[PDB]
């Protein structure tokens, strides 16, 4: 049973409506199922432990028995009259609301009390590493004590109550074994209150540490089910939400990104220059679109973000072409009639809006750093919005210069300030971008081995690629973490892949002389580096031309392997290299024993 | 796959076995056993 | 009850003193509460499973019953005489210390034993993905076997014991259903020992996966309470400790950062040059402070860190002004009398200490990379300390050049090596920095919408801004993760904000014609992108001029929403887009069924 | 007991063989141990809660009692005949397979049902932060309701069932206290079904929050045992696997990295130029090895990776030396006879392979960005493999230019395209690299204070240094997180170190006048910044010349302290600064009360 | 979408289609978001009662039944296009339908010789 | 078509099933149920 206890209410036989939460002057009795007593007992148990320090310091008020907050009522206990009817409990143990209040504020008040002392006990305890993980190692008690008698700073609490803290301590450190009163010798065994827990944390030499290897697994299992690593290369529309894209604002360096390497950025590849004009704040400036191709951020295929083009440390040659100086650098949109990459001359450019200029010309924004005047780090920045560009077939964001007077000097300059580190930040997660279009769902499998070397590094913050990369990255840490894809152990991961290579290379051999019986020693090893190359750089699985990894099978395969692989690790997964791991722990205890030996001499 | 016979209640090459995953029962032993200090006691 | 068992040492009458931990020749019996038997049973259960492999290989020693390590003593069981008095347990089940030792080293020894085999069983099991997540899919057993008879490398253990591993396997993979002996046909149902657990992990088509959606929530709940996301925009002094700043060493590019964009960096904006001198290692060099403003790291407002100015790949024009060559580049402090930004000429600069020079002039540190000789990657580096600058009102760290002989050539150069990538690393977490002052506590709400575009990116490693950014970043991953702030589901997050916008826009309408009844469809949508823009780039909420996000309400609001939102997710939160998610899983099982079909033909 | 139930197939006498899993027409009865009923009850409990919404909307089918899926069989219940023999259970409660199916698909079907409604209830609930964390704060109900009557968008479900959702709600938000029918007034106490859980999550003013501080500890404990932070500075061979290196592809900028600062990169420091030739694709090009030293990636000491040298934004002076234009930039290997750094002239260079050229000369790859033509972002890229360089003592990877015709113009150019951002990605984790050699195991302690300032930042992706950095980094977040290494609390971490400094400085004083009695106030403070400097920048502990941190004791010491420190935190660790933390929470509730006050007026 | 996706209705004589094929066929066509792939013989049992085309094989003789027993036993019998006269369900309605109009609009009185309100039209 | 077993009296892939339309029984559930005011009452 569970929930609040109910009891028959009003005239009639017990029934699903006869019942009513048995409330009263104390609040409502909620049932205390077996396991929920484990907690409140485990919590109180950790407080009772500090008994010797509560009396010493006259705080506290006696040991807290959980049997002081409960009661022994009886009735039907459920979550609702209907279902509570199927849990007739007799003399169960319930805790009334007003009690659920004290057991709370008591464990809270006492928790402070101890949390404090417990902190002093520590700066003194750990102040001599009472924990080794291979074999033993003593340190003659006299010295030890006479030593901490020093180190411990005058405001601890282990100097005001030595054997009032010691008695608390003995129950937390199975290192300190108190000398028995009637034989005046230790005990071999150490009996700290955490008897079992402390036994099951020792780094057992057979397998690393059960508490470790156990969690590193349940931890990975969490992720595997959580993010949705499963279904990682699913071939079908998936809401961007399914990718929980967060804290995702990637930055670049355009005016370098080739147009074909990333759809969201077209260029004005035209013969001559395209000097246009525009009255901005009265003054008339001339946008240039100089000698080179001047790659500009396209506006369509640009998920309403927060574009913030930073222009700093980048050269600013106002020294040579004086034409450049005087011009306030500024991010400006450019609506063109004919599609760009077909826009020849000025009459082609519909209009030009200065979405964000920089007050003060190019001779205050400068700063000489050895001849080559740089740009004082400043951030121009628009706030592009999907629909502010409705209809408008062609429009481009360009972080240019806005020259107040074009001249012969700036005839080979080309004032694109895009060489600066631009940082787009998708401000509306629901919508992603792929191959130049804005969508609401991705098709994972499509984005695999479909980008090129740099059609990946040139991805646009929160676009399929960047999403089908953030995803693999989780799955990449589950294998990297739990599975042993980094040793000659032909693990579950590199194993799922090997079975694909076989089934694959086996049918490609079917029909024709079949002169080559499948290899296997070579297949195991080829798939080992395939699974390994993945854990290594999760990204690669997106680039066209990557051995194994990019065939449709793998990944879809890998994950579902790694999947079941985590759901069976056992507990002693740590048996892997638990030999050198062990031998390394003994190595430490031998060096730490060496320490105790000095504590033992210096302070005799 | 050589016949065994009693060591274990099932032969591998035994009659009518059947590999057949069901989205319904995701195969799993016991990895996440809790042992951390507070939780084991 | 819990803890070690005690018994009346004084006999009969058991008072809060006539007790005593019932120790003896076996150690101390500690009680084995109901739940703690669940673990040791669940641990032994996972070992017994491997019974067929223990006999086959003559290791092991029979099945391990947990009832072999315990006993049936009876007495009072608590943590201390006082509280143990309230737990009279009769014939409880306790495990003695020396036993708590075997149940430990047995589960450890056996755990190794199985951990090994269990690894072989796997490279063979997952070596044919026995796990699908939508509908079924078989693969005629003959083929399957005759297939793995191949792939499996000659050193497995699934080839030496086929149906000795198979029997272990059948209990872990409800995929392999053994053919019943007396009807020689499968069973429809699959009965693996993990009967329930395996049932509750299947990706249930109604809602993603209970095991997933459940954890992704408890996981987020952990963080929410842990780091202290709650109280994220609290308006009142908070110890830096409350922000657990760790692994926090940010790097820049000064000599670019404007002085007003980041208090910790002032500049010598003076008319002419300020050539000073200083005997460093005998030789007399001249610090320049050349033509430009030469931005220098201020020393006050500089949390005793580890400044490490790297100067590499950056230009080194010793080719033109020969004056530059011969000068050993070096980070040097500069104490000025009159405050900088008021320091006109040499007589103003009190003294200049070469805190770290680079042995060998500027013509060995070079390296030609196409005309423009660069700097061989080298790291100069001081170790500034709060108090080494006590009293000293004005002092600045400057990574300049130290020319051995100033000339006309270096009259427009300005040797500030600050254009290099400097990396400050706060070496003393307790103290933070804000707006130019060193403090011990932040006031969160103060740092919101108080920085500018770049008064953020120019923050100083472990300063309020960088702390009130590391914090939002956690809270940003809790929403990004748990809450669905990335779909049209007007989630709890974007909902907490909408209620603020209403209450806000509603009173701004009070008094005056109230010609505009609040919108709502427009408010919901405006707050959706506000909560969304946050998850996106957590930082923004610090920059002055960000719509919604920067009003005092939000955040303080958001978090406390997201807060309660996680504490109610239910379990089936995965119902979100659990339709396409499902349809994608069927998509995979259809492709994986396609695989089994080849395994089924190629190897008949 | 646990597992499936068995019964004596041979009847009466139940031996370790006369048993057999009691299967049948329903599947196999698996035992439902005490705790496993807690879950299925806790799951069903959370569904029954939504009872009022199931009837309202005619879905559901009555309350789901877990006692409808189980049974009361009796027999022996274990994991295998052998061990099941020691668990005779009478009238235990087992759930048959076919049942373990419904309790599953029911909780799944119902889970969807509620998951939906439960989402509507929320957008309305959190839409008025029903959760404060200090003191109370009301908001006159009328207003509140009449308010949400607005905000809530027309497609919720809290408008179609107000007090059908309200009744569900009252059990989840102890904020909404329903007015009692027979006294028509609230209740003071609030009785939500989560009575206890909700009591134990409140931010108790004594210590932050038990649910928080508790997890932040168990969380850290997980890591500490997991990754293997323990043994962090172990002095003995450790398989790279023990470091779970994943998602590890670091990028650089060679042609800058000094050869001695990173063994994996030697340079051709020769007097004149070394123009060689090579027929590549018919056309004959000349590799240059120009004026400067031209640092090249060495091939030995280069873990078979995926070298991808990006050349973009970097200068391309085809404007001056016309010689440069026309030459297709390309990454090329260079096998030399005599060891490099001893290779004088052309006759010395055995052969030169163009492992990856760039189609199209240097005048299409350009792009004018203000005079200085840059490189259109493109990625050349080899796939070096350990053994493809077997025997071959000397061979180097060089991302040079391949000039189609060397001239006088390119006599001081030196076409090394290495100034570009190269990104090596280890494609085979098992093998690491150290000091120039490829190995399979590291010796942790060896890599401490053994690198120089930049012999660290110049590390090669997945090399000991980068591994003995990824490791410290975890341990750095465990302390940063759990332990309070960021306040004057002389924590367990900075305490473990202090004891080393003492024992150390104490013996260095032994022998000779011992004129200086150890300090301690100065030692505590010195070790505090030592432990602090570590949490800060984990890396440092690798660099030669770091105070304290780099002595062999520390770290090996630190970790083992931090270790036991986490295994005792108590629960109320949050007592640290739980004063200002508290005062900040009251600060928020005072501001949130201010909000409710407007909701209370505007919408009267 | 799965049933009619193989016209289970003919109107003259019979015509079978070996079940194996049929099934193994729809195993294809049916798009991945139906519900006849997630419950085959959970839909099949519903189906058997609506399509007297699908006759389930009897468990204890493992053969069809000749007769098909769908819950709509009678209705489905009286809709078959009986070869004697087109279809009772058709011919019946085409009549009651016409009868409706005849009385309704007021076709009767169509050439009445006397003043009639336009409304009557 | 994976075997079920009891949920419903017939397996789909069951033994000897048989798709076979007969011009005699035109498959039909109940669509034309009369509910109009006068006719339902
Ligand atoms: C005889 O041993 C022939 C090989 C057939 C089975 C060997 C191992 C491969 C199949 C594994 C079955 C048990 C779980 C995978
Ligand atoms: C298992 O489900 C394999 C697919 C066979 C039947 C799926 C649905 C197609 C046949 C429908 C039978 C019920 C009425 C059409």
């Amino acid at each position: 049973p569970t929930g609040k206890l109910w009891r028959p209410v009003g005239t009639s036989v017990a029934t699903i409506d006869s019942l009513a939460i048995v409330s009263d002057r104390f609040g409502q009795y909620s049932f205390v199922n077996e396991g929920m007593r484990e907690t409140f007992s485990k919590a109180l148990f950790d407080i009772n432990m500090w008994q010797p320090l509560f009396q010493a310091t006259k705080t506290g008020c006696g040991p807290i028995v959980l049997s002081s907050f409960t009661t022994t009522t009886s009735g039907y206990v459920g979550a609702t009259a209907g279902d509570a009817l199927d849990n007739p409990v007799t003399n169960g143990v319930f805790i009334s609301t007003v009690q659920i209040m004290n057991l709370q504020r008591t464990i809270a008040a006492r928790m402070r009390d101890v949390a404090l002392w417990q902190k002093h006990l520590d700066t003194a305890m750990t102040m001599l590493t009472p924990d080794i993980s291979a074999g033993s190692a003593s340190c003659n008690w006299k010295s030890l004590l006479a030593f901490a008698k020093d180190i411990l700073p005058l405001d601890n609490l282990c100097l005001t109550y030595p054997n009032e803290f010691y008695n608390v301590a003995i129950h937390r450190y199975p290192a300190l074994k108190p000398g028995n009163p009637d034989t005046k010798l230790p005990d071999a065994q150490a009996h700290p209150l955490g008897e079992v827990a402390g036994a099951f944390n020792a780094a057992t030499s057979e397998v690393g540490s059960l508490v470790g290897s156990s969690s590193t697994l349940s931890q990975a299992i969490s992720t595997m089910a959580g993010k949705d690593l499963d279904l990682i290369e699913a071939d079908t529309p998936l809401p961007v939400s399914v990718f929980t894209p967060s804290l995702a604002p990637r930055s670049y360096r355009p005016a370098f990104i080739k147009p074909e390497d990333a759809k969201w950025i077209a260029e004005f590849n035209n013969s001559s220059l395209i000097r246009k004009t525009l009255t901005y704040s009265g003054a008339t400036y001339t946008v240039q679109l100089g000698p080179g191709p001047t790659r500009v951020i396209d506006m369509n295929a640009m998920i309403d973000s927060v574009l913030t083009l930073d222009v700093s440390g980048t050269i600013l040659p106002y020294d040579t072409n004086p034409d450049l100086s005087t011009s306030v650098p500024a991010f400006v949109l450019i609506q063109t009639s004919v599609p760009i990459q077909q826009v020849t001359t000025a009459a082609n450019i519909t209009a030009i809006t200065v979405v964000s200029a920089a007050g003060a010309s190019a001779i205050n924004l400068a700063i000489n750093v050895r001849g080559q005047p740089r740009f004082n780090m400043l951030h121009l920045q628009a706030t592009f919005e999907r629909e502010t560009i409705t209809g408008i077939p062609y429009i481009y964001g360009l972080g240019t210069f806005l020259i107040p007077s074009p001249t012969s000097s700036s005839n080979f300059s080309n004032p694109t300030l895009m060489d600066g580190l631009l940082t787009v930040t998708p401000v509306l997660l629901r919508e992603t971008t792929y191959k130049g279009e804005v969508v609401d769902a991705i098709v994972p499998a499509t984005v695999m081995a479909n980008q090129t070397s740099e059609e990946v590094a040139s991805a646009l913050a929160n676009d399929a690629i960047v999403l089908v990369s953030n995803h693999l990255n989780k799955l990449a840490n589950v294998v990297g973490d739990a599975i042993p894809v980094a040793s000659r152990t032909d693990d579950s991961a590199t194993s799922a892949i090997v079975s694909r290579l076989a089934v694959q290379h086996k049918l490609s051999q079917v029909g024709q002389a079949s002169p080559t019986p499948p290899d296997y020693p070579l297949l195991w090893r080829r798939a080992k580096r395939a699974a390994s190359m993945f854990v290594s750089n999760p990204s690669l699985a997106l680039q066209v031309g990557i051995p194994v990894l990019t065939q449709s099978g793998m990944l879809s395969a890998l994950t579902s392997g790694v999947g079941t692989a985590l759901r069976t690790g056992s507990l002693g997964k740590g048996v892997t290299d638990a030999s050198e791991k062990l031998r390394a722990r003994q190595s430490l205890t031998v060096a730490k024993q060496a320490f105790f030996d000095q504590i033992g001499s210096l302070w005799p | 796959g050589n016949v065994q016979t009693s060591v274990n209640t099932y032969n591998i090459t035994g009659d009518g076995n059947s590999f057949t995953p069901t989205s319904d029962m995701t195969s799993t032993a016991a990895p996440a056993i809790d042992l951390k200090p507070g939780v084991l006691n």
